[PDB]
């Protein structure tokens, strides 16, 4: 299942996850 | 050549942009072809990005670090620069890439700046670019000094809270219980809320990672 690790490594799935937590409700 | 410790950037071949980057050792292979020159071979570690670890660099993805913003005024097209741009959002701020200036235009709201912007696969014309006062000079090889007092960049994906400061405990960016950025392969991300969580401070924690498809976190009904 997926981790942090495998996010901070993809540049862009870093900045789109950002955005998904600060842009949510 | 680029010196050991040299501040450099680095350009990540899948998609184009540019990253700081510090040169950690320095591999001279020898060539395969005749009368061709020795590859140099970079090993080097990302200033923000040392999950990847030393990554293996070819000279030609390796340039010193961009030190000299042209101004507004002194940008003309046709000129190849290095600038930021988010292809997946062109209002926010994204990544650094290089691009050829094609349009520059003042009208009475704002100044506008297009440019061709090179990607990992090719370019993308006629880009409207917005970040107008940071346009970097590209250091061309021969000419410049050594980088060994770090020209930083801002870059697209930084956290708010913490800006992305590795001191500082953030339960945005990292564990969202403890706030703590150790042991990141050994943190859970939530499939629904994104949000990252150590086995060990889940309550019961895990061992270690679980092996099933998507998993949730306890506010997501798991
Ligand atoms: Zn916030
Ligand atoms: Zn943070
Ligand atoms: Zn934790
Ligand atoms: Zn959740």
């Amino acid at each position: 299942v997926r981790t942090l690790l495998s996010v901070l490594k993809d540049p862009i799935a870093k900045m789109r996850r950002l955005v998904r937590i600060e842009q949510r409700q | 050549l680029y010196k050991v410790n040299e501040y450099v950037d680095a350009r990540d071949t899948n998609m184009g942009a540019w990253f700081e980057a510090q040169v950690v050792r320095v591999t001279r292979k020898a060539p395969s072809r005749p009368a061709l020159e020795e590859d140099v071979i970079y090993h080097v570690k990302y200033d923000d990005y040392p999950e990847n670890g030393v990554v293996q660099m070819n000279s030609r993805d390796v340039r010193a670090r961009a030190r000299t913003i042209i101004k507004w005024q002194d940008l003309e097209v046709g000129q190849v620069v290095m600038l930021n741009y988010n292809p997946d959002n062109p209002k926010e701020r994204g990544f650094w890439y290089d691009a050829e200036i094609s349009r520059k235009r003042e009208t009475r709201t704002a100044r506008e700046l297009y440019a061709n912007v090179v990607l990992g696969d090719d370019s993308l014309n006629d880009c409207r670019i917005i970040f107008v006062d940071e346009v970097f000079k590209i250091e061309r090889p021969g000419e410049g000094s050594p980088m060994v007092n770090p020209m930083r960049r801002k870059s697209g994906p930084s956290c708010k809270h913490c800006k992305d400061d590795v001191n500082r405990l953030c339960r945005v960016c990292a564990c969202h219980l403890c706030g703590g950025r150790q042991d990141p392969d050994k943190q859970l991300m939530c499939d629904e809320c994104d949000m990252a969580f150590h086995i060990y401070c889940l309550d019961p924690p895990l061992s270690s990672v679980p092996s099933e498809d998507e998993w949730y976190c306890p506010e997501c009904r798991n």
